[PDB]
RNA sequence: UUCGGGUCUUGUAAUUGGAAUGAGUACAAUGUAAAUACCUUAACGAGGAACAACUGGAGGGCAAGUCUGGUGCCAGCAGCCG
RNA sequence: ACCCACUCGGCACCUUACGAGAAAUCAAAGUCUUUGGGUUCUGGGGGGAGUAUGGUCGCAAGGCUGAAACUUAAAGGAAUUGACGGAAGGGCACCACCAGGAGUGGAGCCUGCGGCUUAAUUUGACCAACACGGGGAAACUCACCAGGUCCAGACACAAUAAGGAUUGACAGAUUGAGAGCUCUUUCUUGAUUUUGUGGGUGGUGGUGCAUGGCCGUUCUUAGUUGGUGGAGUGAUUUGUCUGCUUAAUUGCGAUAACGAACGAGACCUUAACCUACUAAAUAGGGUUGCUGGCACUUGCCGGUUGACUCUUCUUAGAGGGACUAUCGGUUUCAAGCCGAUGGAAGUUUGAGGCAAUAACAGGUCUGUGAUGCCCUUAGACGUUCUGGGCCGCACGCGCGCUACACUGACGGAGCCAGCGAGUACAACCUUGGCCGAGAGGUCUGGGUAAUCUUGUGAAACUCCGUCGUGCUGGGGAUAGAGCAUUGUAAUUAUUGCUCUUCAACGAGGAAUUCCUAGUAAGCGCAAGUCAUCAGCUUGCGUUGAUUACGUCCCUGCCCUUUGUACACACC
RNA sequence: CUCUAACUAUAAAAAUCUCUCUUCUC
């Protein structure tokens, strides 16, 4: 929510994390913060919208 | 922190000029209070606590989608309770727009005495009750320093009030949080519902607010 | 292909002679003991087994009467059961 | 899945081979002639160059630093 | 000016000191029909003050652990849900 | 007999909550925590059980009265959201059908599974597994098997130890090895090492039921969502709908709903059309040269990197173009549908690319130096070398290929494309000239690419002949022999070529698959696999149709209504 | 501000299903 609070901040049209992985459980679930409008289709999900991915290794 | 707060309502408008000095013109009038903000000005020192989160599904075709139920109760233990009950997808969330929805729904209380009047009122002036539900709450005065015989959910509702004293009854399916809140809300928002010997004598009917004050509202 | 798995110090083996209701069973043990036998833990809806299985139990030796069964061999497992020889050979169990 | 057993082995064992190490093995290679003059029981490399002894198995002598290419009949 | 004196206090450390005291023993005397015992009191009687506080529980109801090792729907736990 | 008004009594009814209820609902089920008009009967969780017993009534059937032992954590009421219905309404889909086409299933073979077999025949998937893991594996790949090597065990400490911690080896035994792997002997080497402890790495080892990422599917359908506001005590609901329209939650609208967000659409790529612009020896054309031939009239078909000029085609940039444009019907006359005309184009213009919320215990640890945990970590499940296997074969199944011939096979002759690709620190695409009958060989020359292969002179196809209904000149499987190519290596035939034997196969049961226009189907070519190998896939083009232009009958999908004792949801 | 008219007409068969349920706190 901070990560969010601060891109829309920056004046961003807006943003969106997913957070997937074992969440304080031995089950996998995934967690979805967004906030403002994200388009889908249509390459302005390439003129605007810029994603990235990445992994995160913890205990 | 930052707070503009626009107003939209000719009685956020009064407020925020600084023309309703005291939440009981509002009450008196029976004026419609939509924001929050509002009675943020009037009552400065409102505390809450979170009664009760409580999940919630509804079954669809892919899963259970769950939502959070917050039981919110605010005051400021000086004769002054709102009850705020809300849905919500986050927890924080929920809980967040719970204890705004308490906050709109502040309500006045009558506390009286059990017996000879010598202090500041410590209990009730007459017995009330409510239902919600099928949980029915009943809420009897009891002498000085008794305390608050009531389950720990109307206990702290009673504290928020600032009742200090007071015999509590319940019947039905108290187990549900909402339920019992809400009657025990019912009772003693009752309270001032119930006319009285020393309440006889009629009165002037004096202007409304926003009437005599119409002028610093409509925004131009 | 999985290794099979002998008994040790009080389980033994044992054949279905005729399969009861609600997990229970009547297994011929190889003591001449016509006992009763328990499906177990592990084995109550995870491997399926019949009349006439080649079956394996461990006793219990507060009570000689009911036994709880713990595993089964594939009717192949059994044919090495049956080489080696641990079991009396003079019953026939075939297809 | 996969389902292995230990491994059965038929073959002893190959140990690894120990260096035969030799305490005093290098007054072996020469010879004091009295105090004064000494010569050296062992036969010198002509490739690597004075110093380096030839190894003597049996009808042969054998180098050790250009060991491979020089064996060379007694 | 980073500090920082700790300027003012409150805990944690097998460091470290001096006190006080019984629970026990016991001259007596009181007590009692006679004795115990209690009240009083000589002389002893605390350093790990070993003069050593247990009984249940730590998912919820219900205060308190999603620490470590063991067993893996066994052994067992669980008033109920588990 | 009606009509109007009123009243008493009765079966009833509509609206509403301002009252009551857990609600469905009730004008009584109201006047009940602000609890008392009179009065009778009945119930105290479910089951056992309205059972036994004892009375009593009855001809009998059976009625009335009527427990306990024991067992159980629930049984039950109303309603909400889903799912389901051999329930209803309205719409859709050639992964549905109708009308059809081509088929598969019958035969050979190729490949992938299962089973069997084996030392191993490594393994993961069982609509959404099965020509799938880019899985066309002779070595490697590799993961399996019989064996043989090595540490590529950092680092810290201890320990030996510089009068040797150690390393390596000629030659022989040993080995498959020209392996100092192990031994015989001896020689070489210098603090890197060696043997113990901790620890660390490596692992196509296990767990996709611990995980990420990605992809697939639910679901190619049109469906989702929250903010104020309304209704509910509430889970929830309205907004998201009575209609009509649309491919569409697409719109016209009506409205306790108002404004919005994602999806759809929009958007990009591609395919068209551009005698309008910019231009071009890496694309074409004209005129004229310099020539060749034939005609003889000045003309025809050619060659030339000789000159001048142009951009119609070929290119690729900026742009234009279609927005259902005009008109006629039909439509609460609105959204829109149908037809004709003009057009290049009137199915969203065709084809795609991205493609929402929620979810699956769908697949992948075997793509990853992505990875938690567990296992192993020295004769190793690490790594490498040799050889074998992943291809075996009493048997079933799934993609396909070649065929059963006359609309044909075989000879000649005609001669037509579009996607590609192509060599450097390596050796690619190959023209052309000589050889060979062919595969192929050799000598040279282009091309790091609109330049050269290349106009990829491809097959189907076309013309003229041979064959003549004969399992035949169809079919080309199974084999024998030989010649070559790639390869360290070709046997268990890599592949190509030459001669021969030429098998099953007579249009294939039940059943089942794909598809509505340059589509299906036939035909091949290029690219990815590639040192050599496709019967595979991804693309491209050639010839090019029959039959629809509809429906909910089978299989499903979307919305609404209804019922449910279902929610691990009709498996 | 005056008004009661149009209509039909489908019932063949279809039984059963072994797991396992997992925390919401700013
Ligand atoms: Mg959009
Ligand atoms: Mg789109
Ligand atoms: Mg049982
Ligand atoms: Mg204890
Ligand atoms: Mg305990
Ligand atoms: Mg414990
Ligand atoms: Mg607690
Ligand atoms: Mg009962
Ligand atoms: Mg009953
Ligand atoms: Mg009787
Ligand atoms: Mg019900
Ligand atoms: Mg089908
Ligand atoms: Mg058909
Ligand atoms: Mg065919
Ligand atoms: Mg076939
Ligand atoms: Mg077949
Ligand atoms: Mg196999
Ligand atoms: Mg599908
Ligand atoms: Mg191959
Ligand atoms: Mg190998
Ligand atoms: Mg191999
Ligand atoms: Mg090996
Ligand atoms: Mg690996
Ligand atoms: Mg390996
Ligand atoms: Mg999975
Ligand atoms: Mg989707
Ligand atoms: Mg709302
Ligand atoms: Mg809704
Ligand atoms: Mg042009
Ligand atoms: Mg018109
Ligand atoms: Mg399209
Ligand atoms: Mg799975
Ligand atoms: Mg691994
Ligand atoms: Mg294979
Ligand atoms: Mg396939
Ligand atoms: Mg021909
Ligand atoms: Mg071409
Ligand atoms: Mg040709
Ligand atoms: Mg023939
Ligand atoms: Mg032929
Ligand atoms: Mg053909
Ligand atoms: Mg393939
Ligand atoms: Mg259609
Ligand atoms: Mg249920
Ligand atoms: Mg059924
Ligand atoms: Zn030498």
């Amino acid at each position: 929510y901070g990560v969010v609070r601060y891109v829309m901040e920056s004046g961003a049209k807006g943003c969106e994390v997913v957070i997937s992985g074992k969440l304080r459980a031995a089950r996998a679930k995934s967690m979805k913060f967004a906030d403002g409008f994200l388009i889908h289709s249509g390459q302005p999900v390439n003129d605007f919208i810029e994603t990235a991915t990445r992994h995160v290794l913890l205990r | 922190e930052e707070k503009g707060w626009v107003p939209v309502t000719k009685l956020g408008r009064l407020v925020k000029a600084g023309k309703i000095s005291s939440i009981e013109e509002i009450f008196l009038h029976s004026l419609p209070v939509k924001e929050f903000q509002i009675i943020d000005q009037l009552l400065p020192n409102l505390k809450d606590e979170v009664m009760n989160i409580k999940p919630v599904q509804k079954q669809t075709r892919a899963g259970q989608r769950t939502r959070f139920k917050a039981v919110v109760v605010v005051g400021d233990s000086n004769g002054h309770v709102g009850l705020g009950i809300k849905t919500a997808k986050e927890v924080a969330g929920a809980i967040r727009a719970g204890i705004i929805i308490a906050k709109l729904s502040v309500i006045p209380i009558r506390r009286g005495y059990w017996g000879t009047n010598l202090g500041q009122p410590h209990s009730l002036a007459t017995k009330t009750s409510g239902k919600c539900g099928s949980v029915s709450v009943r809420l009897i005065p009891a002498p000085r320093g008794s305390g608050i015989v009531a389950s720990p959910a109307v206990k702290k509702l009673m504290q928020l009030a600032g009742v200090e004293d007071v015999y509590t009854s319940s019947t039905g399916s108290t187990r549900t949080l909402e339920n019992t809140l809400k009657a025990a809300f019912v009772a003693i928002g009752n309270t001032y519902g119930f006319l009285t010997p020393n309440l006889w004598e009629v009165q002037a009917l004096t202007p409304s607010p926003m009437d005599v004050y119409a002028d610093y509202a409509t925004a131009s | 292909k999985r290794e099979l798995i002998y008994k040790e110090e009080g389980q033994e083996y044992a054949q279905i002679t005729k399969m009861l209701g609600n997990g229970r069973v009547e297994a011929s043990c190889f003591d001449g003991n016509k006992r009763m036998a328990h499906i177990r833990g592990k084995l109550r809806k995870k491997v399926w087994m019949g009349q006439g299985d080649i079956i394996l139990v461990s006793l219990r030796d507060f009570q000689d009467d009911q036994c709880d069964v713990v595993h089964k061999y594939n009717l192949d497992e059994a044919r090495t059961l049956k080489n080696q020889g641990e079991l009396p050979e003079n019953a026939k169990i075939n297809e | 899945g996969k389902k292995r057993k230990k491994k059965v082995y038929t073959t002893p064992k190959k140990i690894r081979h120990k260096h035969k190490k030799v305490k005093l093995a290098v007054l072996n290679y020469y010879k004091v002639d009295d105090e004064g003059k000494v010569a050296k029981l062992r036969k010198e490399c002509p490739n690597c160059g004075p110093g380096i002894f030839l190894a003597n198995h049996g009808d042969r002598f054998y180098c050790g630093k250009c060991h491979s290419t020089f064996a060379t009949q007694k």
